[PDB]
């Protein structure tokens, strides 16, 4: 019991640990809202 | 860090852009004249050896 | 705003139905996964404790002579191998008991009172 | 103090390295691609 | 704009490669050549220039040319080169220890020991009057293409560096070939500046 | 851990820096690029007139 609750919590640990890692890199939305204007600008350029 | 890796590697990206298709339009015309020939003696060889 | 005036109103303060759907499914799913990971924890260690009896098992009969400690090792890993299938069983059975316990829970929180609505 | 003068110096330090590695990597890279540009002409007056 | 009095002694930029010279002559007044260019031909001797003191971005490389002089008096060099050519020693640059860049490559070399020579290095068990470095700024140093240069790569750079661009400081990184000397670049700036004072 | 990996999310979030220096580079190649047409039109109003 000691070592089943031990898996449980250690599964639960890293389950959150990679839940919370992969949204910090979703804040390449914002990156990629600056990317976005990024992508504006470049086709406005060749525009004029 | 990225900032600066960023130049570095746009860098890399532009000059390689530019030159590799280079090495892409040179040789097209080797092999045409040479496989040509490959072809064209074939029967003079072979009325040569018969 | 000095810092004087920050600790001083710091003080101050310190004395100074579609959506119940969503939730209840939320909730659901999330006591699912809960409740399925330790089941397959359970599972997986009896497949490492029978896995642990079988090397055993070998090294014992490689070992003409049948070791004692050898044999009391295999016998405690099949007690291991019983006493977490009957962890396993005994945990679907309060599993099923989580799932359904928290699904009746939250039919009927008073947020989520306009569910029983339809 | 102390934190901020050694974190900036750490900083340029870091920047300096960065920009050691990026650069001579940028540099070769072109020096490989010059040589296969100076290298790809040839081969084709001799045989015919 | 050729001036057309462009005096015959006026001169500090020479380049006369790929003419396939072989000697070096009528360069009084020329003196004041500082960057010279003639590499890439038959030029087997250095002479003719060492009277052009001037002379700090030298090539005389990728030549048949086999020896290093006339840079004694040329000490002013600056960027030396002799690539591609028949020597086999730095000779007469102890008097160029002003040449902070230096190119030997593709020559007939068999040691870097020679550059290391120019700063306070020399190898354990000499006796030598040299305890003081020669070639005190040179920190640009290639001899890739000299015949040990290409023997067992890395060496010459890993023990040059710690005995004299980032690549200075990656090979320093080396751990065995750093071991391999004491007199570390560190401790090489101290004394410059020590000696300088 | 689980606090490690939270705080890594806002500060990616509120500072993109590096990606925010290539959209400079690229507004600037833009702005760059804009003006010309203005300084074609001068040249092609004063030819037309001549």
């Amino acid at each position: 019991e000691k070592e089943t609750e031990i898996k449980n919590l250690n599964q639960k640990n890293s389950k959150d640990e990679q839940a919370i890692t992969d949204q910090g890199l979703k804040a390449k939305s914002d990156i990629s809202i600056t990317k976005k204007k990024i992508m504006q600008q470049q086709q406005e350029a060749q525009d004029l | 860090k990225e900032e600066t890796k960023n130049k570095n590697l746009e860098e890399t990206n532009v000059m390689k852009i530019i030159l590799e298709t280079k090495q892409t339009k040179y040789y097209t015309e080797l092999e045409q004249m040479n496989s040509k020939f490959q072809s064209d003696t074939s029967n003079k060889v072979k009325d040569h050896q018969f | 705003k000095t810092l004087y005036d920050k600790a001083r109103d710091r003080f101050k303060e310190s004395s100074k139905a579609q959506v119940a759907m969503e939730i209840k499914n939320e909730v659901m799913q999330k006591l699912k996964e809960r409740l399925l990971s330790r089941a397959e924890i359970i599972q997986r260690r009896l497949e490492e404790q029978r896995q642990v009896l079988e090397q055993k098992e070998a090294q014992v009969a490689k070992r003409q002579e049948i070791d004692p400690k050898q044999e009391e090792e295999i016998r405690d890993i099949n007690f291991k191998i019983d006493i977490l299938e009957q962890r396993a069983l005994r945990f679907e059975s309060m599993a099923l008991q989580k799932y359904e316990e928290m699904d009746n829970r939250l039919n009927k929180d008073a947020r989520l009172a306009a569910l029983h609505r339809k | 103090v102390k934190e901020h003068a050694k974190t900036e110096e750490e900083q340029t330090k870091n920047i300096e390295d960065l920009r050691i590695k990026g650069a001579k990597h940028y540099a070769e890279l072109k020096i490989t691609m010059e040589t296969e540009i100076q290298d790809l002409e040839k081969c084709f007056e001799d045989m015919k | 704009i050729t001036t057309e009095n462009i005096i015959l002694q006026q001169l500090r930029q020479l380049q006369l490669s790929f003419k396939n010279i072989l000697k070096i002559q009528h360069l009084q007044g020329l003196e004041r050549l500082e960057k010279l260019q003639l590499d890439n031909n038959i030029i087997e001797k250095i002479e003719n220039i060492d009277h052009l003191v001037n002379l700090k971005w030298l090539d005389l490389s990728f030549n048949c040319i086999k020896k290093i002089e006339g840079l004694d008096k040329l000490k002013e060099l600056t960027d030396l080169s002799l690539f591609n050519n028949y020597i086999e020693k730095i000779e007469g640059l102890h008097n160029n220890t002003k040449l902070n860049v230096f190119s030997i490559g593709n020559n007939r070399l068999k040691s870097y020991e020679e550059i290391t020579l120019y700063f306070g290095y020399k190898p354990r068990g000499e006796e030598g009057t040299n305890d003081r470095p020669e070639f005190k700024r040179l920190q640009v140093l290639n001899v890739s293409g000299n015949p040990f240069t290409k023997d067992k790569e890395n060496e010459y750079k890993n023990h040059i560096i710690c005995a004299i661009e980032g690549d200075r400081q990656l090979i320093r990184q080396d751990e065995q070939i750093s071991n391999s000397y004491n007199f570390t670049t560190t401790d090489y700036y101290q004394q410059m500046q020590a000696q300088e004072q | 851990k689980m606090q490690v990996l939270f705080k890594n999310l806002e500060k990616a979030e509120i500072k993109k820096m590096d990606r925010r220096n290539d959209y400079d580079t690229e507004a600037q190649k833009l702005e760059e690029q804009k003006s010309k047409l203005k300084g074609t039109m001068e040249d092609i109003t004063s030819i037309q007139e001549t």
